[PDB]
């Protein structure tokens, strides 16, 4: 008998692949066996003697891949974070903005349970460059880019997107845009002014390729 | 803003449309008993004329094809390639 308690590590457990697979689209050097890590493994390397799940011990870092780093020099590592406290406080995102700035890290994701205090979330945008997300775990227990109608969305560089203008000698205003907040781009962590080469499936050509400019 | 005669990446074939607007400039100028340059086999009707000059391609025009930045390329009627 392990009523609710049972089918809600399973949640953690799968957003947590889903942070695994949205970390590596990214750009960062992942196993895929990492990704495909076992619900019974999970419920012991992370799990405590009672049935209940420890995420404090769950957090881990991100490198970009030699792969990646070619396109984009400027990525640093990353910082995954998984608070064991339901509701975020002021004082408990405080030592986290003060992790990521403290060990360099130049993009930390914070993935909390239910939500986060207005107040600890105006404690975001106060470390730059470097850039901290937020990512409630009910919106990870599903990878969306996994989905039919989701085609695949790829980060162009600053090299490709002045390649791009040039060649349609176009203005970046004349780009058909996507949301800051769009979930894809959420997904992917774009931030304003960058590109995303749309591939798309086409029953007219075979595929057609599409850009969007984050807003 | 003017494109050299190289590295021109538009079709080489006429558009419905210029092939349109050009019978119809030249009618008008026929019309008005400008000189033809097509030996007139009997043909009457300026438009009926203006097309076998087309044909012939001796019709002195040229198209100013913009581009939607604000260049051009210049395609001559005689360059254009008349299949539609």
């Amino acid at each position: 008998m392990d009523q609710e308690n049972e089918r809600n590590i399973s949640r953690l457990w799968r957003a947590f692949r889903t942070v695994k697979e949205m970390v590596k689209d990214r750009g960062y050097f992942i196993t895929q066996e990492e990704v495909e890590l076992p619900l019974e493994d999970f419920k012991a390397k992370y799990c405590d003697s009672m049935g209940r799940p420890q995420r404090k011990m769950m957090s881990f870092q991100a490198n970009p891949t030699e792969e990646s780093i070619s396109k984009f020099p400027d990525m640093g590592s990353l910082w995954v974070e998984f608070c064991d406290e339901p509701s975020v406080g002021v004082k408990t995102m405080k030592t986290f903005v003060i992790h990521i700035q403290e060990k360099n890290f130049q993009t930390g994701i914070f993935v909390y349970q239910n939500n986060i205090t207005p107040s600890a979330m105006k404690l975001v945008p106060s470390i730059p460059p470097a850039t901290i997300e937020t990512f409630n775990e009910a919106a990870l227990v599903v990878n969306i880019t996994h989905h039919e109608l989701v085609p695949k969305h790829i980060r162009l560089s600053s090299d490709e997107k002045r390649e791009l203008l040039k060649r349609y000698r176009l203005k970046e205003s004349q780009l058909p845009r996507i949301q800051r907040a769009d979930p894809v781009a959420l997904y992917l962590g774009l931030k304003r002014g960058e590109v995303v080469k749309i591939i798309r499936k086409s029953e007219t050509s075979g595929r057609y390729a599409s850009y969007r400019i984050c807003m | 803003k003017a494109i050299p005669k190289d590295q021109r990446a538009t079709t080489p074939y006429m558009t419905k449309y210029e092939r349109a607007r050009i019978l119809g400039t030249r009618a008008l100028q026929i019309s008005m008993n400008a000189p033809v340059f097509v030996d007139l086999e009997g043909e009457t009707d300026p438009l009926r004329i203006a097309m076998k000059e087309l044909a012939e391609k001796k019709i002195p025009l040229v198209i100013r094809r913009y581009l939607p930045d604000g260049s051009f390329e210049d395609w001559s009627v005689e360059e254009l390639i008349v299949d539609l």
